[PDB]
Order: C-alpha cells, then sequence, then structure tokens
C-alpha cells in the first residue's frame, strides 16, 4: 500500500 | 457529497495524507499535525474524496495531482464525503 501527503 | 473550499497562497502541503485503494480513490489515510486541514479543520482521517480539484486520483501515478496541488494557486475545491466519525 502507498500514501501521499498533499 | 460535500464541496469544501480552502484558499492556498503558499507553496506547501495542504495538511493531509491520502492514498488510492484497490478501487482507486483518494482518501485521507491519516491527518498530519500542523497542516491547514488539521488546524483549520476541513477534513478528517478516513474521509473519502471523490474528486480532488476536479480530478479523481486513480491507481495510476499521483505525481500529477501532487504537482498540481503544489503548483496550484487559489481556492481549492475538493469533493469529500463523511465516512462516519
Amino acid at each position: 500500500r502507498k500514501e501521499y501527503c498533499i | 457529497v460535500r464541496l469544501i473550499q480552502f484558499e492556498k497562497v503558499t507553496e506547501e502541503p495542504m495538511g493531509i495524507c491520502l492514498k488510492l485503494n484497490e478501487k482507486q480513490s483518494c482518501t485521507v489515510a491519516r491527518i498530519l499535525h500542523g497542516g491547514m486541514i488539521h488546524r483549520q479543520g476541513s477534513l478528517h482521517v478516513g474521509d473519502e474524496i471523490l474528486e480532488i480539484n476536479g480530478t479523481n486520483v486513480t491507481n495510476h501515478s499521483v505525481d500529477q495531482l501532487q504537482k498540481a496541488m503544489k503548483e496550484t494557486k487559489g481556492m481549492i475545491s475538493l469533493k469529500v464525503i463523511p465516512n462516519q466519525q
């Protein structure tokens, strides 16, 4: 799984 | 469906972390401390964002949204839905 901080 | 709007003049992360599940959708996987979303209170960890600035993030590359969000300038409009807090 991945996660993006924006 | 809820249409949230927050102005961003500075070049910096909004204040939240989202990912694209197997279904392909941007949902805040975790709220960051200090961000405008955690401080102002526009979203909550888990909230499902059906649309991000008029674009629905998919399993594909997010760099497109990450860059656009970092290069954006003005009032950001995101389509989010409360997943029961």
